[PDB]
């Protein structure tokens, strides 16, 4: 979105769990968006709501992993004539825990995933994640240019 | 070189059961208002078109990208349907490289704009004798829209001292001139040629015909060539591949997804050995390779 | 020096198009027949 | 809601975020994007 | 001319030689404005 609040329409895009799902309403957003226990915790309301459909059905469960970080999942979100194309890539990439923190060598191509019709401005964008039921961060990390 | 003439016609077509909604999107009871247009996407439907000659008639059909005409021989890649309702004299700043309000600040196109506006006058379904209100402009937005960008917030701006709303109701009313009379506004809007499609016009595609010169028909690319099985393994979002030259050498099948190399009929050189007019009417032919 | 300036003076051609210089082009006209005039330079410029 | 406080880093792209840039399907070639 | 917005609707609104999108950012030499009255088929006629 632009603003990330209620005066102005925003994008929500997000995996629930079972589905991939767009949601373009206008969200009076909560102060930090995030899941807590396989539950959303994102918005307060949502009224003027333009898009709503699911994109994929892929089972990605909510359940933390023990070890070391395994594969690595890359995205291209561009704008173009107002539709967000999606550009994604998923390869193995294990990393320790305690390592150093950088982006694997070679090359992986991104495959079109996605044209979501959104016709909105976008300038801002944030990131979604999930807690434990106590409300404690995952061990992840997530880049971005 | 030697020339081989195509003998055959193979149509390929994705196998379409449905008709487009065409009573969905120009039949609608209602329509949105132009700042805040509707947009529908289209897919896994034949694109025939000519349903509508019975009842309905529009006053604006032009075209961008694409000719009128060849519209029933093709098929068409992320297929919307945007509609409206606009005065009468803002239906032409629907098009492409168009200023006016409505241009500037509710609805633009893109400057390569592919796909055709459809328009037709709305009278006695949007405008009474009293006066209809439920359709709005809007007037300022303090940035001109990008194409196919949408602004529906609710937001004042200042006109000298005092702040008005920057959404403009639309006064429809029965015989107000037909400038002023209000028009319903389709714009479909699709790429072409360049990837998996799953909306076509009604086209009656044929079997394979393989090992033969034909003119074949692969979603809407038209060409004459020779078919063989291909050991080319396309990544479900390619329909068509190219050489080092831009030619369409390979293409996916829409009905059994496997890869057809497409080869031209013509090759050989060719050259003829004569003696002198007047000499002899006898040639040889040399035919390399 | 001759083959250099004739190259230099020859920018001035218009090729058939409304202007020889890019940025009226660019300045009057928006993208969609801006594209033909600067299309045109692009041959003229590219034959020379 | 959260006050777990917040950590970054200005690491390097490595040749990482290339994408098919269009549909048509190539093979054995160098293309220009 | 976005002052005209509020108010004024055309029905008829060609431009020749300067794209209508980039008026916003051009400037003009000896303008001037010539106003009549005509009939409505006979708009079509006052074009090059
Ligand atoms: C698209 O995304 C963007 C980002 O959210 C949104 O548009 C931009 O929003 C930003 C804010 O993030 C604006 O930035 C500020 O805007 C002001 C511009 O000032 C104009 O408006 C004032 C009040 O409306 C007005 O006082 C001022 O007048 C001045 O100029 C006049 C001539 O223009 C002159 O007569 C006056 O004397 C005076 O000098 C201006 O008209 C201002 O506070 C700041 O300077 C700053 O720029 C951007 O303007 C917006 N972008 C653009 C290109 O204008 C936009 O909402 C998003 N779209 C959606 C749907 O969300
Ligand atoms: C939210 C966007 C989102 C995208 C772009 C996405 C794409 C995506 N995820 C996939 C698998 C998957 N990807 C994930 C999970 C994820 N991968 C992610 O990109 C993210 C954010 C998660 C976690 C929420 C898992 C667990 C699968 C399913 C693997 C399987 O079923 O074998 C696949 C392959 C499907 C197949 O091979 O049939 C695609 C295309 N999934 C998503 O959830
Ligand atoms: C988008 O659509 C989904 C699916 O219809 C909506 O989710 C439903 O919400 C209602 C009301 O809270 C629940 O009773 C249903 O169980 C939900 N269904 C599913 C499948 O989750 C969702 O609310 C919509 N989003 C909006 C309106 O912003
Ligand atoms: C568009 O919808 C209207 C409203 O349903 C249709 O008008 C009806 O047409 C039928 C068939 O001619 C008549 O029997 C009804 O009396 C009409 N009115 C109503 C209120 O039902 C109209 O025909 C539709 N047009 C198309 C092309 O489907
Ligand atoms: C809306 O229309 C009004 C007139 O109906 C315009 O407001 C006037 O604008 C002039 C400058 O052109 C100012 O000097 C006046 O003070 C304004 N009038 C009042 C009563 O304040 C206005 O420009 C239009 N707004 C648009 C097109 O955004
Ligand atoms: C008093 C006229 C002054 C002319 C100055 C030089 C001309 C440059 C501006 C030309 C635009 C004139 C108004 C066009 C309004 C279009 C709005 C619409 O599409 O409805
Ligand atoms: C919109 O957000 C504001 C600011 O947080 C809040 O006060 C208001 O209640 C919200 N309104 C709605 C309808 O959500
Ligand atoms: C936006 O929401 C407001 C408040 O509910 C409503 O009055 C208005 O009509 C809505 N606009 C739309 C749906 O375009
Ligand atoms: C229809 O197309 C599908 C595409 O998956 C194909 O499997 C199927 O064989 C086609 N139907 C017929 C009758 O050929």
């Amino acid at each position: 979105g632009t603003t990330l609040d209620n005066d102005t329409q925003s994008v929500l895009l997000y995996n629930d769990g079972t589905h991939v799902r767009v949601e373009v309403c206008t969200f009076h957003f909560c102060p930090t968006p995030v899941f807590s226990a396989s539950s959303p915790h994102l918005y307060s309301s949502a009224f003027n709501c333009t898009l709503n459909y699911t994109l994929a059905s892929v089972r990605a469960d909510f359940t933390e992993v023990d070890g070391s970080f395994k594969t690595i999942r890359e995205f291209v979100f561009k704008l173009q004539d107002g539709s967000l194309n999606v550009y994604y890539a998923s390869t193995s990439y294990v990393l320790a825990i305690g390592a150093t923190s950088q982006l694997p060598s070679g090359v992986t191509p991104l495959v079109p995933l996605w044209k979501i019709p959104i016709g909105l401005n976008i300038t801002n964008f944030k990131t979604l994640v999930y807690l434990r039921s106590d409300n404690t961060p995952l061990q992840a990390a997530y880049v971005v240019g | 070189n030697f020339r081989v003439q195509p003998q055959d016609t193979v149509v390929r077509f994705p196998n379409i059961t449905n008709l487009c909604p065409f009573s969905e999107v120009f039949n609608a009871t209602t329509f949105a208002s132009v700042y805040a247009w509707n947009r529908k996407r289209i897919s896994n439907c034949v694109a025939d078109y000519s349903v509508l000659y019975n009842s309905t008639s529009f006053s604006t059909f032009q075209c961008y990208g694409v000719s009128s005409t060849k519209l029933n021989d093709l098929c068409f890649t992320n297929v919307y349907a945007d509609s409206f309702v606009v005065r009468g004299d803002e239906v032409r700043q629907i098009a492409p490289g168009q200023t006016g309000v409505i241009a500037d600040y509710n609805y633009k196109l893109p400057d390569d704009f592919t796909g055709c506006v459809l328009a037709w006058n709305s009278r006695n379904q949007d405008a009474s004798t009293s006066g209809n209100f439920n359709y709005y402009y809007r007037i300022w937005r303090s940035e001109k829209l990008r194409p196919f960008e949408r602004d529906i917030a609710h937001y004042d701006y200042q006109v000298g001292t005092q702040f008005k709303s920057s959404l403009k109701n639309y006064g429809f009313y029965s015989s107000a001139g037909d400038s002023h009379q209000p028009y319903r506004v389709v714009v479909l809007s699709f790429e072409l040629l360049n990837a998996p499609a799953t909306v076509c016009g009604p086209k009656q595609s044929t079997e394979l015909i393989k090992n033969k010169c034909v003119n074949f028909n692969f979603n809407g690319l038209t060409g004459t060539g020779v078919l063989t099985d291909s050991n080319k393994k396309f990544q479900s979002f390619q329909q068509f591949g190219r050489d080092v030259s831009d030619f369409t050498d390979s293409v996916k099948d829409p009905k059994t997804l496997e890869v057809l190399d497409i080869t031209p009929c013509s090759y050989g050189g060719v050259s003829v050995i004569t003696p002198g007019t007047n000499a002899s009417t006898q040639v040889a032919v040399l035919y390399q390779d | 020096a001759q083959a250099l300036n004739t190259l230099v003076k020859q920018l001035s051609s218009n090729f058939g198009a409304i202007s020889s210089v890019l940025n009226d082009i660019i300045s009057r006209l928006d993208k969609v027949e801006a594209e033909v005039q600067i299309d045109r330079l692009i041959t003229g410029r590219l034959q020379s | 809601n959260i006050t777990y406080g917040s950590h970054h880093l200005y690491v390097s792209s490595r040749t990482r975020g290339v994408y098919y840039p269009d549909d048509a399907f190539r093979s054995s070639t160098n293309v220009l994007h």
